[PDB]
């Protein structure tokens, strides 16, 4: 359990993926040229989890960049850390996917998928002991959603005994590009239910609400949302990247997922982005507050199955334990009783950039059903009139596939309701 | 806030206690099987003491002392008084008792009965001739109230906290008969509220301490404190100090308190005899509020504090 | 209070104090259970691959 | 002289093993390079310490030990540690991928692939013995390797070394120092599979060690190093009889004869005193009566439970330091008058006592202070059944919803093994109730 192979697909997937590599490269002291210029040795102890070491003492991210149009990857290559990626790991087409799940999954994506698999195989073959894969994408478009899920299925066929982890961005009419996003998202959620072990649900509605209401941004852009996403991604990979007392993707899945289908996690972060450091009780209170959640679901409308929480910075372990036990004991009604000791706490001495202390939250909560309900409703309102279906039947799909996707989604919702009671 | 759970719906005392705790605003009730609690109002039987004191960051308290059943079961009370050198059977305040099975003490009970019968003696058995469980001597010469020529028993409530301080509630209850005692129908021989139900002399066949004390003054020229209470406090202190090493939670990973109901009998020479010890007793309607609030103050808030006393501390 | 069996050497001593008198599965079978588990893993993986082929 | 071979499995077993062998070297005067200047028989001998150390022609004293783990991080510490020169590379066995806290992965998927290699290295150790006694097996209950691989290894050792004794040192899980939510499952599964193959097992609850470190050593947040040094003192007092001259517990079968009257009830409770902080420049030296009395305080036990509410089947007192029998007997008389020590009526009410004159040894610069006398009591009491009950209850909470079960069935296990293991544990609790009344 050492190496992780990272994959980023489509516009959203490549933009948040680029930000992720920029942030964690800064944390491990890796410059844009791939040279280490850090001060501590803790940044290099587990750097091979995400980086290959090339001769000349260079570190190259183990990352694969995928898209059906070249624009976003062109902007990545010219980005701040664009030079650090392996040039052969850029795999792209020209047609695009038109915000259409069928084009990404069945027609345009099928041509490029074998090239992607060749690069994945080349990266996996150099791994001393591969753990699995992490994929960044959105569910509302065409390439990340359709071709991304196609890729997950093919990878599972070739590597059935490795972990599959995703960061999946959920659409919202408040931050919307096209009216067909509920169709694409509903088709993708069934794929994720079958073929991932862990999925972090990043809701664009919650990201917008945080930028508008909390960060006091009258007009949030995609960059403002991606600031929150990259902070969260660094937080949740901290314990994979640094000497931890525990982590790896399989022990994460084993400890967080009591039932195979219910593996959709609600993440959170504190403090939300000044010179004053937050105290431990403030970190703990904010980290459990709904306003710090990245999925637009009220945790007081459901129950926690399992929780993992990471504290970063130099602080008192005793105070952290006292505060975590405090919030559990004072909010014990929102934790299931039939899983004893279901809250795990970790501490890392290295804080992220520009913060003296921070806290990251990973919750497996039944309140996530609200997210799926929202999408289900938006699907049905259109599907009962078959509105916009010709974009999909024109690519060879039948109405029956939509009926089955909808039924599968409502089944997932009812399963969450089953364990909530 | 503080955390408590409820696991006995038949306890009037602790139903009132939980109601008061909810009337505090700093306590909140959990589901009965939630392990993250500060205070447990546990069940009467098979209380899982082994599961207490293993929750990180929780000071846990329970309203029962594990091992106190030895004092509150009749056969085990007899055995405890006989085999404990601190009591040594030779104590003057417990009647001659023997435990019989349907080691066995049949031969010894009949043996002493042989010396007693020739002269008389009347005995009693529960759990004048021997041929017709625990069998002890029936106090044939009880103190009878007048007017009425009627017997009674004395109920005292005692609270033992987590530090093994012993508190005697200042208010006790005499449970009296109504029919005159006939030493030749067991209603006049048996003192029980349910058995009596009646209510002619006092309400509910129960008399309180101010009235009984005034009666002792007017009739027998003495006080309740002098003639009776010294003996009751001595008996309570002896019984609880005896088992303190076996049940104390002084160095234990959880803490205990418990409310006991001592039952006494008084003979016509003003000698107090311990009848029995109850581990889950009831109370009197006029005393529920006072005694329960005292339970909160002395037993609960002493461990979990908030933002003259009604008890007498029996030093030891 | 009877002390019995006192043994003394240059490194120490030992004794007993009395206060009151009183009142396998074979190798083939293991291999069988292991191989049976492996067969169940194999059957589940074949069902997965059949699903993916559909 | 008869040899004992130590086997350390998983992270907990390996780290505890390092602490133990460090303490052994300090106790016997063996330097980190393996040289022993007090050993005048070079390249051989049948002295007491030779039960745990072999000798090379160059005068190196090599532990009779094997370290096994499915991931290489922890054993790599041994390979570059202070006592790296002590061990040969064949004694250190590592895999590539750990059991992910999954008993089924450690017992079935991965154990089948490495068990023959492990047994072959063990056989290499056995070939050097002129009269092997058996094995001492260190492991956790909660880890995938410590539970799953140990159960498999114990079955094979019963097959291949039928007449050898096998003792365990087992780490019972505590949420204060916990690593996985499925540790109850792994604990029950491994106890069920191991019960018939273990002659005597010393459980150590991490909750108790944690509380003793916080209370007696004034350590706010104890690390694995603190816990393991305290644990290693306990193990050392338990095995000192095998390593030094003496008459009590001089072979592994004596542990069973002395401590275990029925095969299934083979889990003695260990209590140790005194644990005093090194930071205090002065502390008062506790007498024989005081440390013996301390053996009956729950706060000093290796597993938290209340012995007042159980019955004893055997009791062994192991002293080290300035201790003479007269004081031990006086102290025992006082304890009998002041405490409730009830035996079952089909056992004698005696105490077996052993005394080593060499006072305990502590690691220089460690947290434990040097004391003039110490004692470890090993008693087989039904009160330890409380720990089983606690564990079983947590099991029942998850298994009623089948939470996490798919992870085990996914590795080749059947649901029937869960219920079978739980029924065996229910029978064990029944046995303890019958003996304890
Ligand atoms: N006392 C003590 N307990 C430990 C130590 N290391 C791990 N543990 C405990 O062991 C349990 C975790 O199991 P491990 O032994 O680390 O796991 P493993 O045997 O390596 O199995 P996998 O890692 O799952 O392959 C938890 O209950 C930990 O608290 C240690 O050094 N000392
Ligand atoms: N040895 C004795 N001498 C005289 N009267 C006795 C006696 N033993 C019992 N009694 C009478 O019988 C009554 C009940 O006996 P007992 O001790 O069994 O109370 P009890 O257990 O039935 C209900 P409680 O919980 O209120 O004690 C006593 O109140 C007393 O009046
Ligand atoms: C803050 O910590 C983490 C942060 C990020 C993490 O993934 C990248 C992990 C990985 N995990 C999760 C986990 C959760 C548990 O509970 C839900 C648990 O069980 S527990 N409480 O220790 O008994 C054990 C674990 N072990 C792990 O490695 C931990
Ligand atoms: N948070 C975030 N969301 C994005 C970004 N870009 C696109 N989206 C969302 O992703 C969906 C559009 O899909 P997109 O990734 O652009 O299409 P694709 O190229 O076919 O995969 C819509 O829900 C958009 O709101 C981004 O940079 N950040
Ligand atoms: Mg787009
Ligand atoms: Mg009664
Ligand atoms: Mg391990």
């Amino acid at each position: 359990m050492r190496e992780i192979v990272h994959i980023q697909a489509g516009q959203c997937g490549n933009q948040i993926g680029a930000k992720f590599w920029e942030v964690i490269s800064d944390e491990h002291g890796i410059d844009p040229t791939g040279s280490y210029h850090g001060d501590s040795d803790l940044q290099l102890e587990r750097i091979n989890v995400y980086y290959n070491e090339a001769t000349g003492n260079k570190y190259v991210p183990r990352a694969i960049l995928v898209d059906l149009e070249p624009g976003t990857m062109d902007s990545v290559r010219s980005g701040p850390f664009g030079q650090i990626f392996r040039p052969d790991n850029f795999v792209f087409g020209q047609s695009g996917a038109g915000n259409n799940w069928a084009k990404g999954h069945y027609t345009e994506g099928a041509e490029l998928v074998d090239s992607v698999l060749d690069v994945v195989r080349k990266e996996s073959e150099s791994c001393d002991c591969l753990q699995g894969f992490q994929l960044t994408h959105s569910l509302g478009g065409g390439t990340g959603s359709g071709m991304g899920t196609l890729l997950i299925s093919k990878i599972r066929e070739e590597y059935p005994d490795r972990i599959m982890n995703t960061f999946s961005v959920m659409p919202s009419p408040k931050v919307s590009d096209t009216v067909v996003e509920p169709y694409n998202a509903t088709l993708s959620v069934h794929q994720l239910v079958e073929n991932t072990d862990e999925t972090y649900c990043i809701d664009n509605e919650a990201l917008y609400d945080i930028c508008f209401r909390t960060l006091k941004l009258t007009t949030p852009t995609y960059g403002d949302l991606n600031h929150l996403v990259s902070a969260t991604m660094s937080g949740v990979t901290t314990c994979l990247r640094f000497p931890g007392q525990l982590a790896d993707l399989r022990k994460l899945a084993v400890n967080m997922v009591p039932f195979p289908r219910l593996h959709f996690f609600m993440p959170g972060f504190a403090p939300l982005t000044q010179y004053r450091a937050l105290t431990v009780p403030e970190l703990t209170q904010q980290m459990f507050d709904s306003k710090n959640m990245m999925a637009a679901c009220d945790p007081r409308h459901g129950r926690y199955l399992t929780v993992a929480a990471i504290f970063r910075g130099r602080m008192s372990m005793k105070e952290v334990d006292e505060q975590m036990l405090n919030v559990q004991n004072k909010n014990s009604s929102y934790f299931v009783e039939w899983i004893p000791n279901n809250v795990k706490t970790a501490v890392c001495d290295i804080p992220p950039r520009g913060l003296k202390m921070s806290a990251t939250f990973i919750g497996n909560s039944t309140a996530i059903q609200e997210l799926f309900k929202r999408i289900s409703e938006q699907f049905t309102a259109m599907f009962r009139r078959k509105a916009f279906l010709h974009w999909y039947t024109g690519e060879g799909m039948d109405e029956m596939e939509f009926t089955e996707a909808e039924s599968n989604m409502n089944d997932l919702v009812s399963e969450y309701q089953q364990y909530q009671d | 806030m503080y955390t408590f759970v409820v696991r006995d719906e038949n306890s009037s005392v602790y139903a009132e206690v939980s109601r008061l705790l909810l009337a505090t605003g700093q306590w909140k009730r959990l589901r009965k099987d939630n392990p993250r609690f500060n205070l447990m109002l546990g069940e009467r039987n098979r209380l899982p003491f082994g599961r207490l004191g293993h929750e990180p960051g929780l000071v846990q308290l329970v309203n029962y002392y594990r091992g106190a059943d030895k004092l509150c079961r009749k056969a085990s009370l007899v055995k405890l008084i006989k085999t404990s050198p601190e009591l040594s059977e030779s104590c003057t305040w417990f009647p001659e008792s023997y435990v019989i099975y349907p080691t066995d003490e049949r031969e010894v009970f009949l043996a002493a009965y042989n010396r007693r019968r020739e002269g008389g003696n009347v005995w009693i058995a529960k759990s004048s001739e021997a041929s017709e469980h625990v069998i002890q001597k029936y106090l044939e010469k009880p103190l009878l109230l007048e007017p009425g020529h009627r017997k009674f028993d004395i109920r005292s409530w005692v609270l033992v906290d987590h530090l093994y301080n012993i508190y005697l509630y200042r208010e006790g209850v005499l449970r009296t008969s109504s029919e005159p005692y006939n030493s030749a129908d067991k209603t006049c021989h048996l003192t029980n509220h349910c058995i009596q139900k009646y209510g002619r002399y006092e309400e509910g066949n129960e008399m309180f301490f101010e009235e009984f004390n005034q009666y002792l003054m007017d009739a027998l020229n003495t006080t309740l404190e002098n003639s009776i209470l010294l003996q009751i406090k001595h008996i309570i202190r002896s019984c609880l100090m005896c088992i303190e090493p076996a049940i104390s939670t002084k160095h234990l990973h959880y803490q205990s308190f418990q409310l006991f109901g001592f039952d006494f009998m008084v003979d016509e020479e003003l000698k107090v005899w311990l009848i029995e010890v109850n581990g889950a007793p009831a109370c009197a309607q006029k005393l529920y509020a006072e005694l329960c609030q005292g339970i909160v103050d002395v037993a609960i808030s002493s461990v979990f504090p908030l933002a003259t006393s009604i008890f007498i501390k029996l030093h030891h | 209070m009877e002390v019995i069996e006192l043994n003394k050497c240059t490194s120490g001593q030992s004794f007993e104090v009395i206060l009151k008198p009183p009142s396998d599965p074979s190798l083939e079978e293991i291999q069988k259970k292991l191989e049976a588990a492996e067969e169940r893993r194999k059957y589940q993986e074949a069902e997965l691959l059949k699903h993916l082929a559909e | 002289m008869r040899e004992c071979i130590s086997i350390h499995v998983g992270q907990a077993g390996v780290q505890i093993g390092n602490a133990c062998w460090e303490l052994y070297c300090l106790e016997h005067g063996i330097q980190p390079d393996g040289q022993m200047p007090s050993d005048k028989t070079i390249g051989g001998g049948d002295d007491s310490f030779n039960t745990f150390f072999s000798e090379t022609g160059a005068g190196k004293h090599v532990p009779r030990a094997v370290f096994v783990d499915l991931e290489p991080t922890v054993i790599d510490e041994v390979r570059t540690g202070t006592y790296r020169q002590l061990f040969h590379p064949e004694q250190l066995i590592t895999g590539k991928e750990d059991a992910a806290n999954n008993y089924a992965r450690g017992h079935y998927t991965i154990g089948k692939e490495i068990i023959d290699l492990v047994l072959d290295r063990i056989r290499k150790l056995a070939d050097q013995c002129t009269g092997l006694q058996g094995f001492l097996v260190f492991h956790s209950f909660g880890g995938g390797t410590g539970s799953g691989f140990t159960s498999l290894l114990m079955e094979r050792l019963s097959v291949d070394y039928g007449k050898k004794s096998k003792l365990e040192f087992s780490i019972y899980p505590a949420p204060q120092v916990s690593t996985a939510v499925v540790e109850p499952y792994n604990s029950i599964l491994t106890t069920h599979t191991t019960l018939e193959h273990s002659d005597c097992a010393f459980m150590v609850d991490n909750e108790a060690i944690y509380d003793i470190c916080r209370r007696n050593l004034d350590i706010e947040r104890p690390t694995y190093t603190n816990l393991n040094r305290l644990i290693s003192q306990i193990v050392s007092s338990i095995t000192a009889s095998l390593r030094f001259d003496g008459a009590l517990n001089v072979d592994l079968t004596e542990f069973q004869t002395n401590l275990v009257p029925y095969p299934r009830i083979h889990f003695p409770l260990a209590t140790y005193a005194p644990v005093i902080s090194a930071e205090k420049a002065y502390h008062e030296q506790l007498s024989v009566a005081e440390i013996t009395n301390a053996c009956f305080e729950p706060a000093n036990q290796m597993v938290k439970c209340d012995p007042r509410h159980g019955k004893y089947m055997a009791c062994c007192l192991l002293y080290r330091g300035d201790v003479v029998p007269k004081d031990v007997n006086a102290a025992i008389a006082t304890i009998k008058t002041k405490r409730s020590i009830q035996f079952v009526d089909w056992c004698p009410t005696g105490f077996k006592v052993g005394i080593n004159y060499q006072p305990p040894t502590v690691v220089p610069g460690g947290d434990l202070a040097k004391v003039q006398r110490a004692v470890c009591m090993l008693s087989n009491t039904t009160a330890i059944a409380e720990a089983w009950a606690r564990l079983d209850h947590k099991f029942d909470l998850m298994y009623a919803k089948r939470a996490f079960v798919h992870w085990y069935v996914g590795e080749g296990m059947e649901e029937g093994e869960f219920s079978e293991a739980r029924e065996d544990m229910a029978a064990l609790e029944k046995d303890y109730e019958e003996v304890g009344v």
